[PDB]
């Protein structure tokens, strides 16, 4: 069941492939084979190694034309060390976010990225969250994508003090910066910062609103 | 990595 092509996936093309580290790397598509219920894509990485990957574990080595992607799109994006990591498009370019894509990564991390920092996954699952390993992440994305565009958020201002959840504990914290749908939270006991989605119930006011 | 994810732990 060997193939030279599969629609726009052609043997010899440049490609990104997911390694066991969960990070994504440049390589070449060297074979396509039907194994059991679907296709496997054999990738030879530029730096080191080969892998046989499912079509949701390869990505195109080009950036999307902006309006190709939408909320729920499965992508690889620059995670700012710096790595390429898998995620979901949570918000597309607009004036409020300065024309950036909001990415919710597979591990729960969130950040805004530019059009030249993301790569569409070749064959995502129809329900795009179903290949997210971490179950709390998987569930969150299903809920978020399905509820879109209904996004309850809290209005927060720089200098405002709130409790923010992390690791089972609610911590004294401070709002350092607002950036579109993200808020930069300073945890006051240990002095670390985290960018958090303004609709996340890890923010006390958002938790308390529901 | 240091992420706390999108929802409280669980």
């Amino acid at each position: 069941g060997e193939l030279s092509k599969d629609g726009d996936l052609i043997v010899s093309m440049r490609i990104l492939g997911k390694k066991r580290t969960k990070t994504w790397h440049k390589g070449t598509l060297i074979a396509i084979q039907t194994v059991g219920p679907g296709k496997k894509y054999k990738v030879k990485f530029d730096n080191k190694g080969k892998s046989l990957l499912s079509g949701n574990h390869i990505a195109y080595d080009y950036h999307p034309p902006a309006d190709k992607l939408y909320v729920g799109s499965r992508v690889v994006a620059k995670y700012k060390q710096v790595w390429l990591y898998a995620g979901i498009v949570a918000e597309t370019p607009n004036v409020k976010n300065k024309l950036r894509f909001l990415i919710f990564f597979d591990d729960g991390y969130a950040s805004y990225v530019t059009q030249s920092e993301l790569y569409p996954i070749c064959r995502p699952l129809k329900k795009t969250w179903e290949d997210i390993e971490d179950i709390s992440c998987r569930d969150f994305i299903e809920e978020y994508v399905t509820a879109y565009p209904n996004r309850p958020m809290v209005l927060l201002k720089s200098g405002q003090l709130i409790k923010t959840e992390a690791e089972g504990t609610w911590w004294k914290s401070r709002v350092e910066e607002v950036d579109g749908s993200l808020v930069r939270i300073l945890f006051l006991d240990d002095k670390r910062c985290e960018w958090i989605y303004r609709g996340s119930t890890r923010l006390e006011p958002m938790f308390s609103m529901k | 990595k240091s992420t706390g994810g999108k929802a409280p732990r669980k």
